[PDB]
């Protein structure tokens, strides 16, 4: 009872069930370094001007 | 101060926007009334010190320094508007222009309360007087002179501007009040050595030192009359202001490094003042006669002795003074005469009585005549150069008879005697010099009434 597959059947992408488990880290991670701790707050004019030397703004 | 420095930065606009038949009498007249203006600087009636702003402050040392300015622009004005007669009117405004800017910018550098701030108006000084030396000047030499002039201050002034960025970095602001109270006592390392050196030398070079005092007198012989009033009037002090200045932070190595400068100034104003002795050039003469005054500046400040400081705010005002009037009385003799040689006009007494007066008190006032304030900041230069070491009397003696003897040599020389019959163009007088030889005179008569003025900081 066996019928040839047809034009573009075989090449198509199947699911597939299994009782495998899902590997979570596949790639053997190491733990990813923490990003820098970005400073948060209202941004307040600058203190006494620019500070360059003499300028007093 | 933003009410001397606008109406000075107004000058401008009114010098390039007044008639070329108004031009002079305006910026006259207002220059006057900014002198004028600039009096009011004097009202102290408190220990403190007049803090404008956050960037422009007066001192009893100050103080002196700018009035001195505000009173030699007009003075400028009126000796320099002779010889450009036969001048383009755009001409004429741009050198009132550059006389007006050295105005304002020395009475910025003179009341900044920031050692860049000071050096960045050094600079923006050096630049307009090398313009009218080189520009307005007679001889070929100008341009020589300009060259010594610039470069020697240029390579003086370099040193100054890495120390100062190296004291703005170790300290933080390089202002001067906080640098007078949060002063740190240097270790006396080599470092400390090069750094004394570095902020020293460029006041040193512009004071002039002995040794590197080659660019005054060509600069001095070279420039107009203007640029010789305000060389010899107010640069040479605003060296010792910034030595002044800048010595309040460079304790305690200073009182072993002041040895040689102590010398040289000694040994060079003896030396100056024998070339004052054997010089055949007025105006040499006149500039060599400076650079020992100033050696005198140089040793007191050196010195760092209370009654030093004093003797040397006053000797930097009444040489000022003195040395603007001879430098005038020398151009009126070169515009007669069209020579700057010594004896070749003798007899002037004659011709010119009242100006052969000018010429006697000015003469006066630079041998130190009592009571004047060249005598008093020279004595009390004795007094503290004396307390110092008991040798340097040995030293200023042969300076003071030496100094006498150059004083009523040009004296003798350029007034009495026969006189020189062939100098058919003897003119008789103008009323505008002889008005400039009294606005010299009479400031000194007045100093001389009341020298608590120019005492200075430390009384
Ligand atoms: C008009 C005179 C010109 C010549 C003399 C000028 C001054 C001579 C003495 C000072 C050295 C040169 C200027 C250095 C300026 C900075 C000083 C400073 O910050 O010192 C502390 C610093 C030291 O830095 P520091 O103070 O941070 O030291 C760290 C110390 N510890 C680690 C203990 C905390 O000194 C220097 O960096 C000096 C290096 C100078 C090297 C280059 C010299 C070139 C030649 C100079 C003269 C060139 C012109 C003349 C040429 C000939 C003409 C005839
Ligand atoms: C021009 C004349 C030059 C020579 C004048 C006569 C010699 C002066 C010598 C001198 O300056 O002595 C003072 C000082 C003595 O040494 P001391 O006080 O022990 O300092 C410890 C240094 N680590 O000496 C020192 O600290 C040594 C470095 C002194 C440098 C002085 C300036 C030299 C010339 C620069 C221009």
């Amino acid at each position: 009872g066996w019928v040839r597959p047809d034009l573009g059947q075989l090449s198509k992408v199947t699911k597939v069930k299994t009782d495998r488990p899902l590997p979570e880290n596949p790639y053997h991670s190491r733990a990813r370094p923490e990003p820098n701790p970005v400073i948060e707050g209202d941004l307040k004019p600058a203190k006494h001007g620019t500070r360059f030397f003499f300028w007093t703004v | 101060m933003l009410k001397i420095i606008l109406p000075s930065l107004m000058l401008l606009p009114l010098t390039w926007l007044s008639s070329p038949k108004k031009t002079w009498t305006n910026v006259t007249s207002y220059s006057f009334l900014i002198s004028l203006t600039s009096l009011t600087l004097l009202w102290q009636t408190d220990e403190n010190y007049k803090n404008f702003s956050n960037m422009f402050s007066s001192d009893p040392l100050s103080t002196p320094l700018i009035i001195l300015t505000a009173w030699l622009l007009p003075l400028m004005l009126m000796a320099s508007q002779n010889h450009l007669k036969k001048d383009n009117n755009v001409l004429q405004k741009l050198y009132i222009s550059m006389l007006i800017s050295l105005q304002i910018l020395l009475i910025m550098t003179f009341s900044a309360t920031e050692l860049i701030m000071f050096y960045i108006l050094f600079e923006a000084t050096l630049i307009p007087t090398l313009i009218i030396i080189t520009r307005w000047g007679n001889q070929t030499e100008r341009l020589n002179a300009g060259i010594y002039f610039l470069f020697y201050t240029l390579i003086g002034s370099i040193p100054l501007l890495i120390a100062l960025i190296l004291i703005q970095n170790h300290v933080g602001t390089l202002n001067l009040m906080i640098l007078s109270f949060t002063t740190h006592t240097l270790d006396a390392s080599w470092s400390n050595n090069l750094l004394w050196l570095a902020c020293m030398m460029a006041f040193l070079i512009k004071m002039p030192l002995y040794g590197v005092h080659l660019w005054l007198p060509k600069a001095h012989v070279e420039a107009p009359i203007a640029g010789s009033m305000i060389l010899a009037a107010i640069l040479l002090k605003l060296g010792s202001y910034g030595m002044i200045r800048i010595s309040i932070i460079l304790d305690p190595l200073t009182k072993y490094m002041a040895y040689p400068f102590i010398l040289l100034s000694l040994w060079g104003m003896i030396m100056t003042s024998s070339i004052c002795l054997r010089q055949t050039d007025l105006k040499s003469l006149i500039a060599y006669s400076s650079v020992s005054h100033m050696a005198l500046v140089i040793a007191s400040i050196m010195i760092q002795t209370p009654w030093s400081f004093m003797g040397a705010t006053m000797l930097m005002i009444a040489h000022g003074l003195t040395s603007s009037l001879l430098f005038c009385l020398a151009n009126s003799n070169y515009e007669r005469i069209h020579s700057r040689t010594m004896i070749m006009a003798r007899g002037l007494q004659m011709v010119f009585p009242l100006m052969a007066t000018w010429w006697l008190m000015a003469s006066l006032a630079n041998l130190a005549l009592p009571p004047s304030i060249n005598l008093m900041g020279e004595l009390f230069i004795t007094m503290s150069l004396f307390s110092w070491s008991n040798f340097t009397i040995i030293l200023m003696g042969i300076n003071i008879i030496i100094t006498g003897m150059y004083s009523m040599y040009m004296i003798i020389t350029t007034q009495r005697g026969k006189l020189t019959n062939h100098m058919i163009n003897l003119q008789p007088s103008h009323t505008r010099e002889l008005t400039l030889m009294a606005l010299h005179m009479i400031p000194l008569i007045l100093l001389t009434t009341s020298p608590k003025l120019i005492t200075g900081l430390t009384m």
